């Protein structure tokens, strides 16, 4: 649309939100394969921070080109590694989801702020594989990595 | 007093006078002339000129050519010598039996019945019709709408209703042709008189006939929607009786309409319509309705231009309707017939309280396991039946017999089916679909539904194909 | 001096001339310009005439002087048109001097109302098999030829109009039918050549060509269907029977929008104008059957509209069907497989015409109809694999070549061999070459059963039996 | 004798999915192509009422 | 009225789609030039004047409140065409209902994924 | 006689005229400019002023400047002279090679030849191209659309249409560079030079061009079809010859017709195109085509918006094709040149009522074979070459066969590979893939068919092959 | 000016999307006729008079060069929208960029498959 297609320029960080995504539960409903920013860059954020980032974007497009196929060519097919990718995208959109301080009205959960290393700690370790044994429900609507490994035990019973 | 032409555009007249400016909708006779000529005052531009839309050709008028003003709009014969008689969209007879003489006559503007006038009574109308009666079933002194494509069978449809529901009601009928064919006004003509619903000796006649067909200029089309209408009016009014009414085709009202808002130098609005639309309609739908004086049950045919149901024209109309029978090319082009969507025709009757709770429970299961059925299509359309559970499987098959038993032969349609026309009584509809559903049926196979009338009728050809 | 009889150009350009004076001009009246070009008066308004122009407005300058003909847009009309090629206006173009023309007629007049009409019922034999069977015509008859491009659709007119032959050498005249086929926005070339055919097939002789081609100006495009239109209805007042092509009017629309968008009107749906559908409804409601007492007369109207892809719910294409009185559609998958005349039976019908299909094609066309409707619905136990064994077969007997239009006789003995089982038991691709072998076997050794056909209109119960003989005696020696 | 079956009844399975699929593939191009036509068109004609307003 | 005579009031408008048709047609016929889908540049503020009229007044003004419930009526399902989406952007939330689910037995037809309450469980008793 | 400017908006001019108005297509001659400046008169506004389409810049023009009316539409010269040279639209030399010296010039603008001009028959035009002659021929006068884009020997075959029309029917032929890059347009002169077809010492050339580069204005680039349209109709008209005329490329005529529309302020059509988007295309195409004299035989290369066939651009144009030319990159990447597709190159033409019962048996034997040989392949992916049956072994011998006999050497591209060129006589075209299908070379080895002119040619290569 | 005094330059215009929405800003409010997009006739002639003076000169002229890298930006990657359209028949080629390559780890995000340049072999060192 010309209003909001002529603002990206005008930008140094975009945070762009997608209605799909909103109604899968997943907020903020920010889209990890169309929001960037300027800063992203080795030189800057350093290499650690950049590897994983890039590396969740990875795992999720692969994802994304996977879904619509699967769908109808059935989860069987596919390779011990790849339904791996699946496994491990689908916790890492969950992992990006988060509640709100401002939306405790909204979500029934306590706020939570993740600090920086946390978030890329957290992540580095989901593409590790250091969690393929956890649901993908332990790693939805938490803060850190840690809340999810404990949300885990309470839904193992 | 006397005016004289300054303008003229198709359809479209300016005409200044001196004194005497006629008011917006009087009507005007244009002299000169060798049949009449009527102008219909549309808007004061100023400078004392009116403009005008005209009731028949254009061809021939010259500026300075003379025009009186006859002090009222359109006003056309009503009453009982309409009866038997075709008349135009200004009242003239167009049958070639003479005047049409009558001791009223109405103007073809009026205002809509008020708030007050209004009726609340709501009837189940049955039809015969098993897709009707049981999805979307009509109600007497209701808005009925049959929307649908170029040749998806609309007027079938309302040519079958009319033999189904008209022939055996005591009152008057009122058809209107609309901007369609002239030829199907000559079918219809004629086989109401080989069926002596039309009398040309006795008074026994029981419709009147008002037709401004596809050869009329636009405001012809754009108007006889009004006479028709008019002519049910008063039978309704001056009797208190049992109307029905049949229009074919509404829309034609509409599309005409279209043709003369941009020689009226209106800005359009979307789709190239008239930006009078919404309220053109709604003065001349508000008149088509029930009142506390008498009851009028109104079958409109709504053509649907470019198979786009978002196209303002039918889009605007689904708010005026009681009932609604929305026909699918789609579904034409697989062999059912009346081409009814099940998903997509609705009723306002369609409620426990007003057609019984066993009634609106299998309806309620028809169209449940027909949308699943439809949600399943894709999956279907890839991979096809082989993948799917066992229990979609069962969906389908009981869905696919669903559809084809909604399928029924008209007895106006039996050229093309090459099938004695049914007629299925409401009982038998109902407990037909209800038997599909509780799977009484699963062992034979869908041909068997095609086509036919009662359930027993599907069971017979079911060992008939042994 | 005059400004009642005579005005001068203001502004011309916009393929409208906008003319100072003619004080004196009605509405839908033919001017003259200086330059010798027709115009018709379209907008009168205070100050000024807006003219739509008969040909090309590079002719036309400011200052020209423009005179009343007196005349509303008529053309020439009668008998001797016929074998005549000439453009829209009726000026003859085939270059055999003029026509000598005693009658005119309006090109704008409204269609026959509802009284003097009567259903139809006398056939439009088009001598192809698959369309006279399945899609049956009568006279007064609208029936619409939709398709993409190159999908056979001018040869289903081409060869209906070369069938008429057999009745137009005869002396019975209520058998007759005269032809007008109207060119919009064909190539020139294209014309050309199907005349030549035509002459060929000696069919030109009671033919009338109306010429709009892709260089004739918008305006003469649109106004050539009208033109041809009057021309027809000539015969249809006057007691006869006259066909009529309007090749193509997806083309004639195209005509139309550009004059309506210059014109400034404002567009709609794929910028076509309100009045598209009333462009072509006037029109082909022209055609129709008169009782006898108004003659007895009729024009049958061949429509030509062009799909893009297939696609029948267009804008275009659904406003025609919404008027004419059914369809035959022709697919380009059916042309492709080089099946021919590509007909999709399934979407196409003749909403009248199964009252005017003789008997004797009707007692072997329901039996067709009803095979080759179990057959798509199938497309390894007893029955529903000879459903298939009859269904390919019943489609080879409705391919036809072109130029060869058949007698009504002559189709319902090659349908009887077929409808009759007798093809079951022979390989599909030998079904063209029995029907070839067996046809002329017929017309050459059993003339007196074939006329006995034609003559009682019927098939017999005697001409059965003993087109069961002939049949069978001829099979059982076919190698 | 059972996998001699599977993979021909799969090959034949697999033949017509992609037949499908292909004839599905026409269908969508055939409309994006009318809704991109109808699209364009409609923007314009929006464009033209606005300008004609004036 | 109600709302700022200490008392609570409820509005339907049935509906808002039919509204801004109607606003569409005297915009056209004073002579402003139409714009996106024909409506006048501001169909938004059409609606967006009415519905923040609806309010909630504080103590010192009353304690009386007003509480909308617009009606937009969508084509084929299209909760994200331009009206509808202008609608979405002046209200404190949207029911959304589906023909698909309505017929599959959801009814009330509420589809949750796409509907919200801007306000959430602050317009809840704690109970639920 | 010198009218003024009064307004210049862009590249659209008005001039004013005291006496005598410059009709319509007329050219304008601008005065005080140091090259030369062409206004088309497009429009009579009314009050004596004209509108112009310019054919170049307008920047400078000043209110008042004077301008010529030269009495005429755009004259450029044409005759044997113009062989070799490149013009523009308004006939300027753009080769820097001095004076077009010819005894006539003619107007870009004529109307197409009368119903009666018109040749009823219609004929083959030869082109010694065995794949086109076989199995889509060309019409004589017929049009024919040009697929495939950069890199599939578009330019050779463009050269070598030129020199075999030259050498079999003595034709000259004309290139009209519609939004020709200037980049591409210098390649292609040089191109031509170095193949013989332009010769710039003698006057042995058998081209004519005529460019309209991309920074030209609408005008320009809407025009130079005709521009050179008419440099190929002085030689069908003037000497009766049979002419070659290519337009590259079609889509930017009809964009350029767009974009003057656009300036003209007249409103869109569907899509954005001109409303006058078909006469546009039928004024310009029906003037290709045979008279009783000669006539003009046209190869277009054609553009697909969105790669969309039913654009009402490419739409329009396929109206006036008679025969496609399909050149694809899969068989370029497989040495077959000309890069021509055997199964996607149709004609109109290809009908035994036109080109003869043989010559149409022998096409769809060969269409045959190639798209059996398709439905193989699959198979020899699966089950090897050695589990076919004896009869499908040799389908695939003789459809590999046919492949390569339906390559050919071009005389344009004997400087690039030292191997003479073959222009083959249609009959023996007709009669080596006759002999093919019939398997009187199924002995010899595949090889012997590839990059051969007639059938003797590859026994004479099977026998060198030691 | 490094083009014809025997130099080579290369020119980046960046980019040529909103250079077009500037022009088309000056024409329709000068009130000149809009057209698809609401762009003006003419403007294929002010891209394609600037992407035409980039060139390879001959010796006879000094031998320079001028090289244009111009930019377009899609929407959707609609390469069929009027610019773009306009840009693409223009040039000698075209560098086409995704988002999902960009993603895929593919950076630079050139698709190989749709990207061309009719130079060609023309313009590598036989190295390459
Ligand atoms: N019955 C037939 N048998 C064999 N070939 C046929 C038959 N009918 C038509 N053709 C051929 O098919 C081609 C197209 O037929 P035509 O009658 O031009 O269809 P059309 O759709 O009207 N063409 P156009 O108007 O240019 O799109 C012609 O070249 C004919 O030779
Ligand atoms: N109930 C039916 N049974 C069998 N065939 C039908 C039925 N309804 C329609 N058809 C077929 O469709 C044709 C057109 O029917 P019709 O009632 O004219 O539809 P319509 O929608 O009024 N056409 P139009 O007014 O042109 O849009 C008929 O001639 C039949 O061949
Ligand atoms: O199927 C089609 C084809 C087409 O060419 C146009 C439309 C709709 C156009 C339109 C144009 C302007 C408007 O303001 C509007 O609401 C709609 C629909
Ligand atoms: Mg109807
Ligand atoms: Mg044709």
């Amino acid at each position: 649309d010309p209003a909001p297609a002529t603002t990206f320029a005008h930008l140094d960080a975009t945070t762009v939100l997608s209605r799909a995504i909103a109604e899968l539960g997943i907020y903020p409903a920010v889209d990890p394969l169309d929001s960037t920013s300027r800063i992203m860059d080795p030189n800057i954020v350093g290499s650690e921070h950049y590897d994983v980032a890039r590396g969740v974007q990875k795992i999720l497009q692969d994802y994304k080109s996977l879904q619509d196929i699967i769908a109808i060519l059935g989860m069987d097919e596919l390779s011990e590694e790849d339904k791996l990718t699946v496994s491990r995208a689908r916790k890492i959109q969950r992992f990006l989801s988060q509640p709100f301080q401002v939306a405790e009205v909204f979500t029934g959960h306590l706020g939570k702020l993740v600090p920086l290393k946390e978030t890329i700690k957290g992540f580095q370790q989901i593409l590790a594989g250091e969690y393929d044994h956890l649901p993908e429900q332990a790693f939805y609507m938490v803060g850190p990595i840690e809340e999810a490994v404990a949300k885990a035990d309470k839904l193992a019973e | 007093t006397t005016g004289r032409i300054v303008a003229v555009i198709g359809a479209v007249v300016d005409v200044q006078f001196d004194e005497g400016l006629p008011p917006i909708l009087n009507a005007l006779e244009v002299q000169g002339r060798e049949t009449r000529l009527v102008l219909e005052v549309a808007q004061h531009l100023g400078e004392s000129t009116v403009r005008t839309i005209a009731m028949d050709g254009t061809e021939g008028l010259v500026r300075g050519q003379k025009v009186l003003d006859s002090g009222a709009p359109i006003r056309i014969p009503v009453g009982p010598e309409t009866l038997g008689r075709i008349m135009n969209v200004i009242g003239e007879p167009i049958d070639e039996r003479g005047p049409i003489k009558t001791k009223q006559f109405a103007a073809i503007h009026a205002e809509a019945p008020e708030f007050v006038e209004m009726s609340v009574e709501q009837e189940i109308l049955v039809t015969g019709i098993k897709v009707v009666d049981l999805l979307a079933p009509y109600a007497k002194g209701g808005k009925i709408g049959l929307f649908g494509g170029a040749g998806v069978g609309k007027t079938v449809l309302i040519m079958e209703l009319i033999n189904n529901v008209a022939k055996a009601h005591g009152g008057y009928s009122v058809f209107a042709g609309v901007g369609e064919r002239t030829r199907e006004g000559n079918d219809l003509y004629h086989e109401m008189i080989e069926s002596g619903v039309i009398n040309l000796k006795d008074a026994t006649s029981k419709v009147a006939l008002v037709y401004g067909q596809m050869n009329e200029p636009p405001g012809a089309r754009a108007r006889v929607a009004l006479t028709g209408l008019t002519v049910a009016e008063y039978f309704r009014d001056q009797e208190g009786q049992d109307v029905l009414l049949f229009i074919d085709n509404i829309f034609r009202f509409t599309q005409a309409g279209s043709e003369v808002s941009a020689l009226l130098g209106r800005i359009p609005s979307a789709v190239g319509y008239q930006p009078t639309l919404a309220t053109d309609m709604g003065t001349m739908q508000e008149r088509i309705t029930t009142t506390k004086k008498g009851s009028i049950t109104s079958v409109q045919a709504i053509y649907v231009p470019a198979d786009d149901l978002t196209d303002p024209a039918p889009a605007t109309t689904f708010a005026h309707l009681d009932a609604t029978t929305v026909l699918s090319r789609a579904i034409a082009e697989l062999g059912i017939y009346p081409a009814v969507d099940p998903l997509d025709s609705t009723s306002r009757i369609m409620d426990p309280n007003i057609v019984g709770s066993e009634h609106y429970d299998v309806a309620r299961g028809v169209q449940k396991i027909l949308q699943d059925y439809k949600s399943l299509q894709d999956i279907i359309a890839i991979l096809g039946m082989d993948e799917l559970s066992e229990e979609d499987k069962l969906t389908v098959s009981r869905a696919r017999k669903i559809q084809r038993f909604l399928s029924q032969p008209f007895q106006v349609a039996e050229v093309f089916t090459g099938h004695l026309g049914k007629l299925v009584p409401l009982k038998e509809t109902i407990k037909g679909f209800q038997q599909i559903l509780a799977g009484e049926y699963d062992h034979l196979p869908e041909q068997a539904f095609y086509m036919v009338g009662p359930i027993e009728e599907a069971v017979a050809k079911a060992d008939k194909l042994a | 001096v005059d400004l009642e009889e005579t005005g001068r150009v203001l502004s011309i350009g916009d393929g409208i001339a906008r003319v100072h004076g003619l004080r004196n001009v009605q509405a839908e009246e033919m001017v003259e310009f200086s330059s010798g070009l027709k115009g018709m008066s379209l907008n009168l308004e205070p100050d000024n005439v807006g003219v739509v122009v008969f040909g090309n407005d590079k002719l036309i300058k400011e200052g020209d002087i423009v005179k009343r003909t007196g005349a509303i847009v008529d053309v020439p009309v009668g008998e001797e048109l016929l074998g005549r090629v000439v453009d829209a206006l009726g000026n003859a173009i085939d270059g055999k001097g003029p026509i000598g023309s005693k009658a005119r007629r309006r090109v704008g007049l409204k269609a026959p109302g509802i009284i003097p009409r009567i259903s139809v019922r006398e056939p439009m034999q088009t001598g192809i098999k698959a369309v006279d069977s399945l899609v049956p015509i009568g006279r007064g008859q609208r029936e619409l030829i939709i398709g993409d491009r190159q999908t056979g659709k001018t040869s289903i007119a081409i060869d209906t109009i070369i069938n008429q032959k057999r009745f137009n050498d005869g002396t019975d005249e209520k058998k007759k039918l005269y032809c007008i086929y109207v060119a919009i926005g064909q190539k020139r070339s294209t014309v050309a050549q199907l005349v030549k055919r035509l002459t060929d097939a000696d069919a030109m002789k009671y033919t009338i060509v109306v010429s709009a081609t892709a260089s004739d100006a918008a305006p003469l495009q649109y106004l050539a269907p009208y033109s041809g239109c009057s021309m027809g209805e000539y015969f249809r007042d006057n007691g006869k029977h006259a066909l009529i092509i309007y090749d193509d009017l997806s083309k004639q629309a195209v005509a139309y929008r550009q004059m309506s968008l210059l014109l400034r009107r404002p567009p709609g749906r794929e910028a076509y104008p309100g009045d598209v559908f009333y462009l072509h409804s006037r029109l082909l409601e022209r055609a129709a059957k008169m009782n006898d007492a108004f003659g007895g007369g009729s024009l049958t109207a061949l429509p030509v509209i062009e799909t893009q892809a297939g696609d029948v719910s267009a804008y275009i294409p659904t406003n025609v069907i919404s008027i004419t009185d059914g369809q035959i559609f022709l697919e380009t998958e059916l042309f492709y497989k080089g099946i021919r005349p590509a007909i999709n039976v399934g979407l196409s019908v003749s909403r009248v015409g199964s009252a005017a299909q003789t008997r004797a094609m009707k007692q072997v066309a329901g039996t067709m109809k009803l095979e080759l409707a179990q057959y798509r619905e199938v497309a390894l136990d007893a029955a529903t694999q000879q459903l298939l064994s009859r269904g390919v077969r019943l489609t080879e007997l409705l391919k036809q070549g072109q130029y060869s239009p058949m007698a009504i006789e002559e189709q319902v003995a090659v349908i009887y061999a077929g409808v009759r089982g007798y093809l079951d038991k022979l390989e599909p691709s030998k079904i063209t070459k029995f029907e070839n072998a067996f046809l002329s076997h017929v017309i050459s050794q059993h003339q007196a059963l074939l006329s006995k056909i034609r003559t009682d209109g019927k098939i017999s119960e005697e001409s059965d039996a003993k087109l069961k003989e002939i049949v069978t005696n001829f099979l059982a020696g076919f190698e | 004798e059972s996998t001699t079956s599977e993979q021909s009844a799969r090959m034949t399975a697999m033949d017509n999915a992609s037949k499908n699929a292909s004839e599905m593939i026409d269908k969508l191009t055939l409309t994006f192509n009318r809704t991109r036509q109808a699209v364009i068109t409609k923007e314009l004609i929006e464009i033209i009422s606005g300008a004609a307003a004036l």
